[PDB]
C-alpha cells in the first residue's frame, strides 16, 4: 500500500500496488485477483464488494479501494478507527501454468 | 494393526486413548463437485481445412452463483481459436480475456485463459468459438 | 494438397513478418532524409541485415533482422513526433 497505514478521511481512498516477478528477478506478466477486508482482534470481515480484477504488465499492479466502497461494507467513521485493513492478491499467469496468493495484514 | 492387551498397577487414575490413522475407501466421491463441465467438439459447416467447434458448458454446485472463476483452455496440437470469435466473447459482459492474450496471432495460442465473472448455479453456462487446424500432424 | 508441417508455418510467418517492413524500408529510410545522422546510419545497417536474412531464409537470421529492423522504425517514429 502507498501509506503504511490509512487516513479514515482520505478521499482517494487505500492504494495498493501489486508487485509480481519470478524468483530469477524476471518480471512477470498475468492476472491478478485483489481483495479486502476488515480485522477486529482476530475476526476477519471480507468486503465482497471490493474484489477487483486487474492485469499485470511489466509486472506490476494498480489496485484502489475506494472509500465509498469501505463503508458501504460497514453499517460512524470515527468507529472504524483502531480496526485494521488486510489485502489478499491471486496473481495467475498468462499461461494458467502457476498461481501464487499473497496477503498484507495489519 | 494388532490386537493387544494392556495392563495397569499402582494408584492414580489416568486416561487411555489408541487412534488410528489410513486410507479408506473413497466410494470413487465425485472428484469434480461444484463444477459439472462437458465439453464437445464437432465440425465446422462446410461453405476443406478442418475448422471445427469447440462448445463449452459448466455449472456450479452450489446454492450462491459462484463468483469470479477461470477457465483454462488447452488446444489440440495444431490448432488455434478464432481470432475474430475471442472478440466477440471478450467484448461480452461477464466474460473477459486479457489484451495480452489477443494479440497473439495464429502462430501461438495453444494455451487460453477465459476469465469468468461468474457461473449459474441452476442451469448450464455454455459458451463456442471456432478454432482452425494450421499445423498438420498425425496422431 | 493438404498442410504445412512442423518447420514448415514458422519458416514461413517469420519471412513474411520480415517482408512486410522491408516493403516500407525505403519509406523510413527516405523518412531520415530530415533527421540526425544516427538514425540513417542506423537503418542503413539494420536494412541488408534484413535483406540478406530472408533470401537466407535462415529462420534465425530472419528474426535476428526482423527486430533488428522493427527497432530503428519505432526509433524513427518518435524522432518525427517531437517534429510534430
Amino acid at each position: 500500500p502507498t501509506e503504511k497505514f490509512y487516513y479514515i478521511y482520505n478521499e482517494k481512498g487505500l492504494e495498493v500496488t501489486i508487485t509480481a516477478r519470478f524468483l530469477y528477478g524476471k518480471k512477470v506478466e498475468g492476472t491478478a485477483f485483489v481483495i479486502f477486508g476488515i480485522q477486529d482482534g482476530e475476526q476477519r470481515i471480507s468486503l465482497p464488494e471490493s474484489l477487483k480484477r486487474i492485469p499485470i504488465e511489466d509486472g506490476s499492479g494498480e489496485v484502489v479501494l475506494s472509500r465509498k466502497v469501505l463503508l458501504d461494507g460497514v453499517q460512524r467513521a470515527e468507529d472504524l478507527v483502531g480496526k485494521s485493513l488486510y489485502v489478499s492478491a491471486t496473481v495467475i499467469l498468462h499461461s494458467g501454468s502457476d498461481m501464487v496468493q499473497a496477503e498484507r495484514s495489519g | 494393526n494388532e490386537g493387544f492387551t494392556v495392563t495397569a498397577e499402582g494408584k492414580g487414575q489416568g486416561t487411555l486413548s489408541v487412534v488410528t490413522m489410513y486410507h479408506a475407501k473413497a466410494k470413487d466421491q465425485l472428484t469434480c463437485n461444484k463444477f459439472d463441465l462437458k465439453v464437445t467438439i464437432k465440425p465446422a459447416p462446410e461453405t476443406a481445412k478442418n475448422t471445427m467447434i469447440l462448445e463449452i458448458c459448466t455449472r456450479y454446485r452450489g446454492d450462491q452463483d459462484a463468483t469470479m472463476s477461470i477457465l483454462d483452455i488447452s488446444m489440440m496440437t495444431g490448432f488455434a481459436p478464432d481470432t475474430d470469435d475471442l472478440k466477440q466473447l471478450a467484448n461480452g459482459v461477464d466474460r473477459y480475456i486479457s489484451k495480452y492474450e489477443l494479440d497473439k496471432a495464429f502462430s501461438d495460442r495453444n494455451t487460453l485463459i477465459i476469465y469468468l465473472d461468474k457461473v449459474s448455479h441452476s442451469e448450464d453456462d455454455c459458451l463456442a468459438f471456432k478454432v482452425h487446424q494450421y499445423f498438420n500432424v498425425e496422431l | 494438397t493438404s498442410l504445412p508441417t512442423s518447420n514448415e508455418y514458422q519458416n514461413e510467418k517469420l519471412a513474411n513478418e520480415l517482408k512486410s517492413l522491408l516493403d516500407e524500408l525505403n519509406v523510413n529510410e527516405l523518412a531520415t532524409g530530415s533527421l540526425n545522422t544516427y538514425y540513417k546510419r542506423t537503418i542503413k545497417i539494420s536494412g541488408q541485415k534484413a535483406m540478406y536474412a530472408l533470401k537466407s531464409k535462415d529462420f534465425k537470421k530472419m528474426s535476428e533482422a526482423k527486430y533488428q529492423l522493427q527497432k530503428i522504425y519505432n526509433e524513427i517514429d518518435e524522432a518525427l513526433k517531437s517534429k510534430y
